[PDB]
């Protein structure tokens, strides 16, 4: 259909990030200036967001056969705008180290954010795949950034490996699905049939690929693996937008398909994807008891939370409040990861080249640095779902969901590998105040430690006090 | 209006020890007694106030004063707390109990110290927030709200002679305990929300809303199954004893810390709080377990007892067959069952605060826990050890004592509900007996086995001394004249045994 | 017989096979890519298969 | 008068075949030459898919498929060179540095 002025308004953050694109790479056409280039894709993320204000201040509607702009799609697109900025300001004092080109990361960011907004916003199989693509070949680029890194390049090698397989995977699956159903939108897909004959088997096996590709996107087991070494090799500010960014724009899309789709309320989907909660929760969990790397345990750490998130998307239709319970819980994910991926790039940066070791060495943090210290243990505590803590109201609203649509194998799942993360979770908060025998100066560095150190008490207010973050999640609803 | 105030004042006093460091590193001590006595102050104003000798029964709910404000109404719930005489008297106990914890942490000054009375005072108030919630969210809140500061406390103010090591694991032990426990009884607590959502339409989290939600008995017993477990874990019931010892063991050497955090039993509380009302045909069906678990915790508690070297582990297990006593009472219908069960709570907080405060006062003093390495002390110390034959006499179980009194009303009432188990049970105070005398035994009478008890160890300061003292006149009244707190525990006794009997 | 408490032990086994589980879990990430692909097709294999059988 | 069955079968077998050539293969640029096969079969029952019914959405997803297709192949020849400069050694199985 054609794009109405109020189209174009309901566009505006996706028009905002294309023109900060085009304008940096421009800039850097000019001239190679790593403070300009990173303030410029700042700045056109921040208009982002006050864009998302006027796209609130007009309606919800249908911007394509390919894009739906709604309360849910302006949640999910501000999150994805939070991680990219967070990602910005981290990645500044690690660039600073860097040798080699240092404006092209801000460049593959601002891409990767434009990828986060598309699955925000899509509405149609073509705008999942690309929104996907866009999402992943700027982190093939990011993961391995410092390629010179032995670590870098193995994790660039991966995961551009493993997700251009994902990505064929689900390409062919959404060729079944449109052999099957004749209309590539969500809303068609299964909308051909009736009488109980909603489980057409080329249907099934085409979501049932699509299932294998996003559950590659969203370290889903049993396509984890690659989650703890791409963690671990790619860059920190890398590991943060991967772990946010990343898993929240692929997590809202999968909800919005499996939310429009008459295919959604599927017995034999609901009960793959309960198999796979199951056994991402428990696994990640159990995978992490015994990492000594703090990168590692936060990638098992991303697998058994997206578990806890894919428990919340199996009662999406049968409940109602699932949306809210991942909305709720995306934002508790998002403030605690940005918090700890934060503390672990600041203390891996500026780069340090690609010889020297990249190890955290929490052990004995507080004594020289402790406000990360305070920071890492809050976020060890939330991802813990620990009370008084943002994770464990979203941890609270994923057991109230799953006992309100009687998933009671998954309640007991998020039980023991709650149980399982409270050791693990605390043996790093422990560690950080015992004493290690051995083993800045400017106002980036200084930003990077206040987004880690606004995360934390962000955590703590709305653990505390969660009525605000229920309040707005529950207003930016999608179409019914 | 003085609940809020009740809970507050812990935690702003709290914090203010923490800031206040800087003005000195032996100010926040003042600061934690000063918020602890305000405490105990408001708790005691609350009692000559409340007029709860003169309060007859009417009914589940009847408080005698309530507070109630909006905090997640998405939800339905709400800072909601509500105090009557059992109440009441656990509030007043955890005051005494916090003051008793802030003068033992006395003449301990180290850097940090304002974060360990932090620690502190946030347990303490969590304990009171524990005791005054009555709605679900709330109470939960407040049950999983201990257990940071108390792992923080196990694990890095813990025993300094440990391998370091050895801290982590009985602290994380104890928080995993606690907190899959504490999981298990929200999904309860959700599903019993769910239950009434379903029946009625309202969302709510209040425990006064929640009452006579109509539900199946398989449903009402997972129900209470869940709370149960939750309440056993933190009895502790056995097999869920195991992180008792090992906690009391590691934790911070002054024994303060075992006053503040692990020696007041909140989960009677909450058995007879919100285990008999808001299940009672569940835990009618469910008592003869119930009962037969405090059998067995009895005796294992008092068999493991005396088999330890170490008298902290000692006091620890003499903990578990005391609360085996305890369950017993729960699980009965007796309101005489139930005012015991009340008086030996109370008289257990006061023995094992003296005993372990002795305890600690004897391994400043000696240097080690291993009672194969200490005898004879009663000939090289001045006051303890016979202050120590004092507690141990009343951890026994001996008239002139409240133990006495609590356990005796127990058995009276649990005699007239189920004789077999009164019967089985005071065997089980003949070897309380028998625990008590080998640890005087062992540590105090006899020759001495090492170099380190022949030697004339310094006596006690005033301070300990006093508040030890303390200890015995208040266990002393209470064995004597008991009728103030069975007067003050009488009505909201009443109310439990009379909603527990009458819906069965 | 009591004096290193049984009913802890046999409360500590899921401690233990938690940890035996976890060492268990640990082995497929070997680090090989070749595995990591061959992985994924092993769950496409299964996802397929049980949606295939639900039908 | 070509059923819809024999072109989706057609692009399974494709498919398959990359999968496995991806899998067994131990040169990282056969791995490379397996995922462009991969991702032509899945492009190819695309078009397969907007021929039976009519459609010009299969097309466009055939010009999505290969525009993915060639910014990729871009990157993990640009990987592979990398790889070739740094190690002299294109063994997938030497790259293994980072494990559970
Ligand atoms: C404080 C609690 C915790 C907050 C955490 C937030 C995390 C996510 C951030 C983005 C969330 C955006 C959610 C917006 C939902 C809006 C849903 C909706 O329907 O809004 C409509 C409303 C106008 O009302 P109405 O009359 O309905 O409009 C239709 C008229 N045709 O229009 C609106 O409501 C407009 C909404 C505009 C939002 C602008 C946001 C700007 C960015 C703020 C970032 C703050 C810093 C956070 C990070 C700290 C450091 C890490
Ligand atoms: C490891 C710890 C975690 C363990 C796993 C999590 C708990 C598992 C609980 C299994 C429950 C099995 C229920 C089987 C029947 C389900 C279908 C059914 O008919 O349910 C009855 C009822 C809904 O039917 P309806 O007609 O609406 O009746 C309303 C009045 N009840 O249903 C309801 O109204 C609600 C039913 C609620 C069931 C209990 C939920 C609370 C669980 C308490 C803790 C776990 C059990 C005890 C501890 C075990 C050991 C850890
Ligand atoms: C009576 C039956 C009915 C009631 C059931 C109630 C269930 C909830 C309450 C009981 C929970 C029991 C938990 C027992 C383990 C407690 C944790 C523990 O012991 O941790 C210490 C230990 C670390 O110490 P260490 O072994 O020295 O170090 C090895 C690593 N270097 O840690 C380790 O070795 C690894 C610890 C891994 C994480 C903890 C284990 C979690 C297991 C699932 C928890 C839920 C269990 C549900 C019920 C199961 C059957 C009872
Ligand atoms: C890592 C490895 C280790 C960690 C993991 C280990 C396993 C963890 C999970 C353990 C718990 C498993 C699930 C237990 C609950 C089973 C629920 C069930 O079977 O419900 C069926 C039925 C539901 O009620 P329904 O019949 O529908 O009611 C309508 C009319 N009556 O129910 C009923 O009708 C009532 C049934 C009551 C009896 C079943 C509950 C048994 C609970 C066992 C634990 C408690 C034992 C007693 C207390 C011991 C001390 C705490
Ligand atoms: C309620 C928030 C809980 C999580 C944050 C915890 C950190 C608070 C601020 C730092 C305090 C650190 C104190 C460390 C004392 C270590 C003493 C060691 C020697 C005894
Ligand atoms: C290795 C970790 C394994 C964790 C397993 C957790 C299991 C928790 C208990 C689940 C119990 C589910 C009972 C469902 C009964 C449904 C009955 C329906 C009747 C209509």
């Amino acid at each position: 259909m054609t794009i109405t002025p109020q189209n174009l308004i309901a566009l505006l953050p996706l028009l905002i990030v294309g023109l900060t694109v085009v304008v940096v790479m421009l800039s850097i056409a000019w001239r190679r200036n790593h403070f300009l280039n990173a303030t410029l894709s700042v700045i056109g993320l921040n208009a982002a967001l006050v864009s998302l204000w006027f796209v609130g201040q007009a309606g919800a509607m249908d911007v394509t056969p390919l894009m739906r702009v709604d309360g849910f799609a302006m949640l999910y697109t501000g999150l994805v705008l939070l991680a990219s900025l967070a990602t910005c300001t981290f990645a500044y004092p690690w660039l600073e180290g860097y040798n080699d080109n240092k404006d092209e990361f801000y460049l593959l960011v601002l891409i990767a954010a434009l990828g986060g907004i598309l699955l925000a916003n899509a509405n149609h199989l073509a705008s999942l795949f690309l929104g996907i693509e866009l999402i992943s070949l700027p982190l093939f680029g990011l993961v391995g950034y410092a390629f010179r890194q032995k670590r870098s390049l193995e994790a660039s090698i991966k995961y551009t490996i493993l997700s251009a397989a994902a990505s064929s995977f689900l390409l062919f699956g959404m060729a079944l699905v449109y052999a099957q159903s004749g209309d590539l939108s969500f809303v068609a897909l299964g909308k051909n049939l009736g009488d109980g004959m909603l489980n057409e088997p080329l249907l099934l096996a085409g979501f049932g690929l699509m299932i294998v590709g996003l559950g590659f996107k969203l370290s889903l087991v049993p396509f984890h693996l690659w989650t703890p070494d791409v963690y671990q090799g790619a860059p920190a500010p890398v590991s943060t937008f991967l772990a946010t960014a990343s898993k929240i724009a692929i997590f809202g899309v999968v909800m919005r398909l499996f939310l429009y789709a008459p295919v959604g309320d599927s017995e034999a989907i609901r009960v793959v994807l309960a198999i796979i909660a199951f056994a991402s929760i428990i696994f990640g969990n159990l995978m992490a008891l015994s990492q000594t790397n703090i990168k590692r345990l936060l990638g098992y750490s991303s697998i058994s939370h997206l578990g806890y998130l894919l428990v919340a998307l199996i009662a999406l239709q049968t409940g109602e409040m699932s949306m809210e319970a991942v909305g709720v819980y995306l934002a508790g994910y998002l403030f605690s990861s940005l918090g700890a991926f934060g503390v672990v790039s600041l203390m891996s940066s500026p780069y340090r080249g690609p010889d020297a070791d990249s190890l955290f060495s929490y052990r004995g943090l507080f004594w020289h640095r402790p406000i990360l210290a305070a920071v890492m243990t809050v976020m060890m505590l939330s991802l813990a779902g620990i009370p008084m803590t943002l994770g464990f109201i979203g941890k609270f609203y994923v057991l109230a969901v799953g006992v309100q649509a009687h998933l009671w194998w998954l309640v007991g799942a998020v039980v023991v590998g709650s149980a399982i993360g409270l050791y693990y979770y605390l043996r790093v908060a422990v560690s950080l105040y015992l004493h290690a025998p051995e083993q800045p100066s400017n106002w980036q560095y200084s930003a990077g430690g206040i987004v880690v150190l606004i995360s934390a008490l962000l955590v703590l207010v709305l653990g505390v006090w969660p009525q605000p973050l229920i309040s707005i999640v529950r207003l930016a609803m999608p179409l019914m | 209006m003085l609940l809020p105030w009740l809970i507050l004042i812990p935690f702003i006093g709290g914090f203010l020890c923490w800031q206040t460091e800087r003005f000195g590193v032996k100010v926040p001590r003042w600061i934690a007694l000063i918020t602890m006595g305000l405490t105990l102050a408001l708790s005691l104003q609350l009692w000559l106030q409340g007029g709860y000798s003169l309060t007859q029964s009417a009914g589940i709910p009847q408080w005698q004063s309530e507070f109630d404000m909006p905090w997640i109404p998405r939800f339905g719930i709400s800072i909601h707390l509500a105090i009557d005489g059992l109440s009441l008297l656990m509030v007043v106990l955890t005051g005494l109990l916090g003051v008793l914890a802030v003068l033992c942490s006395w003449k301990e000054i180290e850097k940090y110290q304002g974060f360990f009375h932090l620690n502190l005072m946030w347990i303490l108030g969590g304990v009171i927030g524990v005791f005054l919630a009555i709605d679900m969210f709330l109470f939960f809140f407040f049950w999983e709200m201990m257990l940071v500061p108390m792992y923080f406390l196990i694990a890095l103010w813990g025993h300094k002679a440990s391998d370091g090591k050895t801290r982590i694991t009985a602290a994380t032990k104890f928080f995993i305990y606690t907190q899959a426990s504490g999981l298990v009884m929200l999904i309860a607590i959700l599903a019993l929300v769910f239950v009434h959502y379903n029946a009625t339409g309202v969302w709510t989290f209040n425990y006064e809303e929640l009452l006579n939600t109509p539900m199946s008995s398989g449903v009402e017993y997972l129900l209470m199954l869940g709370f149960f477990i939750a309440f056993a874990v933190k009895m502790p019931v056995v097999p869920l004893h195991g992180w008792l010892p090992d906690a009391h063991s590691q934790a911070p050497t002054a024994g303060s810390v075992d006053l503040a955090g692990i020696l007041l039993k909140t989960a009677a509380y909450g058995l007879l709080r919100f285990s008999l009302p808001l299940f009672p045909n569940a835990s009618a069906e469910f008592a003869p377990i119930a009962m037969w678990l405090g059998v067995i915790g009895i005796f294992y508690g008092a068999w493991m007892a005396f088999a330890q070297t170490d008298i902290k582990r000692l006091i620890a297990y003499t903990s578990v067959s005391h609360m085996g006593f305890v369950l017993i009472a729960i699980y009965t219908g007796s309101q005489l069952a139930y005012q015991g069960a009340v008086i030996q709570m109370i008289a257990h907080g006061l023995s094992a605060a003296g005993l372990f405060i002795l305890c600690g006062q004897l391994y400043e003093r000696i240097h080690t826990r291993d009672m194969r390495m200490m005898g004879g002390l009663w000939s090289k110390m001045k006051w303890l050890p016979a202050l120590s034959l004092f507690f141990a006499v009343a951890t026994l179980g001996m008239p002139g004592t409240g133990n006495f009194v609590g356990e005796f009303m127990i058995l009276f009432g649990s005699f007239q509900v189920v004789p077999v188990i009164t019967v089985i049970s005071t065997f089980g105070l003949v070897f309380a007996s028998v625990y008590s005398l080998a640890m005087l035994h062992r540590a105090y009478f006899g020759k001495a086995k090492s170099q380190i008890a022949s030697q004339e160890l310094p006596g006690m300061s005033l301070r300990e001394l006093f508040m030890i003292l303390l200890l015995v006149v208040l266990l002393v009244l209470l064995g004597f004249y008991p009728q103030p707190i069975l007067d003050t525990s009488h009505s909201a006794i009443g109310n439990i045994q009379q909603w527990f009997v009458n819906s069965v | 017989l009591l004096k290193r408490d049984p009913l802890n032990s046999m409360m500590n086994i899921p401690a233990v096979l938690s940890r035996f589980a976890g060492k268990g879990l640990l082995l497929s990430e070997n680090g090989y890519l070749r595995w990591y692909v061959a992985s994924m097709s092993i769950g496409a294999v299964v996802v397929l298969a049980l949606l295939m059988v639900l039908r | 008068m070509i059923p819809l069955q024999h072109g989706l079968i057609l692009a399974a077998i494709l498919f398959v075949l990359g999968l496995t050539g991806l899998v067994i293969r131990r040169n990282l640029l056969f791995m490379l030459i397996g995922l462009e096969i991969m991702i032509n079969a899945s492009a190819l029952a695309f078009v397969v898919a907007g021929s039976y019914w009519g459609q010009t959405d299969g097309q466009v997803m055939y010009i999505l498929a290969i525009s993915l297709a060639a910014a990729e192949a871009s990157i993990g020849l640009a990987l592979l060179l990398q790889l070739h400069r740094r190690r002299q050694n294109l063994n997938i199985d030497s790259v293994s540095e980072m494990r559970g």
